[PDB]
């Protein structure tokens, strides 16, 4: 059994997201697939199930719109169509495994979720793709480093001497700005002998912009 | 209803302790408990189903079992190398669908404080030179967490939108964290001495560094 | 009071180049020195303000400095469509007016 899939790109609130997970190994005529999201610092919710078989899939009390479900027996892979997503989205989403088959509401207490692997990300999002306008940070042991703002979305990858430097590099967790920005930390470590002697350089690759900023770190003047 | 569970747990290693699930009449006992455990930054995995048959995966180790309103999973031990929440999960004929619980962190059972060091990056003119100023300030070093940032330009504390960043968990057995500040070039040049300071529980240090150099 | 500025400016493309802007006793280090630029038959715009920041709308390509009584206009890189006339403008206090030098032209070496 296996969930490999891709992960799921930003989506502004008011339009549509995809996520599928593949199917391989066994025959898709008789297992139902769920869905739910992974809220952080609380429970999930489920909305309903998924049959491939026949056109009966119902839908929860919460969710009645929210959802709409097709299906494809061409591919085995069930298809995602999300409609409004709000700022109570912001969740990963896992295609849940479920064992046995069940359409009538006395036989689905059961089974139990089997499967779980590489799921996807779908949350929604006012800030978008930005392109990076990052300048250098000026220093104050010794220590410096550069700062990153105005990119979306999380997370981004800072290297030092072009990658030749490892020790002490942490990615410091970024925070969620008012107008939708973040920011991650990396800091070195140096003597105090060498502030404004040896060039220091820092590199920040940005995927879906496809730009490369090698910005250098000079002393406040 | 929604079911509840326990934030946390604080048990020692090497003793068995259990994870307590309270519920509702036609939630637990005329339907199964499952519970999910999920490892950080990977995919969950089922424990026990039907709370008397044991998936295959996994040694004779753990043990679950439910009593009439709440469902225990007795955890025989604790290893330290494995901290994993514990998902809680049932079935309502009224709401007619799956409904989860909170989740329940394990901790194991005491290390003396650290010394924190922060630090102080003022920006250059670079960043000066397009009308913006933001000022940043690092703590590292320092075990345990749970610490709060604020700023401070020795006369007066200022709230234009003060954040703080959740501590984070480093490979070398020590925490970080780090606060970021956004104003305006007139307000940044208006005082000539910015700092922030941390709160460790008992340990507070200032880091004076002047805008100048 | 009087700003000296060179009539013709020799600027070969491929590397930078600074140009000197000077004036008189208390003219300039007293107020700001102002780079501004105009289009032959069209309306002027602005170039640099303050020597500090760079406006929204104009490529980042000429840095604002000034050291001394020498205002230094630096460049990096030269284009053809950025051929325009520069100008130097100051405040002068024993004036009350602004100052304006012979101007600058630049031609393709």
């Amino acid at each position: 059994v296996q969930l490999v899939q891709s992960g799921a790109e930003v989506k502004k609130p008011g339009a549509s997201v995809k996520v599928s997970c593949k199917a391989s190994g066994y025959i898709f005529s008789d297992y139902n697939i769920h869905w739910v999201r992974q809220a952080p610092g609380q429970g999930l919710e489920w909305m309903g199930w998924i049959s491939p078989d026949s056109d009966d899939t119902n839908y929860a009390q919460s969710f009645q719109g929210r959802v709409t479900m097709t299906r494809d027996t061409s591919i085995t892979t069930v298809y995602m169509e999300l409609s409004s997503l709000r700022s109570d989205d912001t969740a990963v989403y896992f295609c849940a495994r479920s064992v046995g088959y069940c359409s009538l509401n006395s036989c689905q207490r059961w089974m139990w979720f089997d499967t779980w692997g590489q799921g996807a990300l779908v949350t929604v999002s006012s800030a978008s793709t930005k392109g990076p306008s990052v300048f250098p940070l000026a220093p104050s042991t010794a220590a410096l480093g550069c700062l990153v703002k105005d990119y979306f979305p999380e997370p981004v990858t800072v290297s030092w001497n072009s990658g030749a430097l490892t020790s002490g590099v942490h990615t410091f967790p970024a925070v969620l700005q008012s107008s939708g920005l973040y920011s991650l930390s990396s800091v070195v470590t140096v003597p105090s002998s060498s502030l404004g002697t040896q060039t220091y350089i820092c590199n920040v690759n940005h995927k879906p912009s496809n730009t490369k900023v090698d910005k250098k770190v000079e002393p406040k003047s | 209803p929604v079911l509840t569970q326990p934030p946390s747990a604080s048990g020692p290693p090497g003793q068995s302790v259990s994870i307590s699930c309270s519920g509702s009449r036609s939630n637990i006992g005329t339907n199964f408990v499952y519970w999910y455990q999920q490892l950080p930054g990977a995919a969950p995995k089922l424990l026990i189903y039907k709370n008397d048959q044991r998936p295959s995966g996994v040694p004779e180790r753990f043990f679950g079992s439910k009593s009439g309103t709440s469902a225990s999973l007795a955890i025989s031990g604790l290893r330290s190398e494995d901290e994993v929440d514990y998902y809680c999960a049932a079935w309502d004929d009224s709401l007619s669908g799956h409904v989860f619980g909170a989740g329940t962190k394990v901790t194991v059972l005491g290390q003396p404080k650290a010394a924190p060091s922060v630090t102080l990056f003022p920006p250059s003119s670079e960043e000066l030179q397009a009308n913006k100023a933001t000022l940043v300030c690092l703590i590292s070093d320092f075990y345990p967490g749970a610490v709060t940032v604020a700023w401070k330009a020795d006369s007066s504390p200022v709230k234009a939108g003060v954040e703080t960043t959740t501590p984070s968990k480093q490979s070398n057995n020590k925490y970080a964290a780090s606060s970021y500040l956004s104003l305006t070039p007139e307000q940044w040049k208006s005082h000539r001495s910015y700092s922030c300071q941390v709160t460790h529980e008992g340990s507070t240090v200032e880091k004076t560094v002047a805008p100048t150099e």
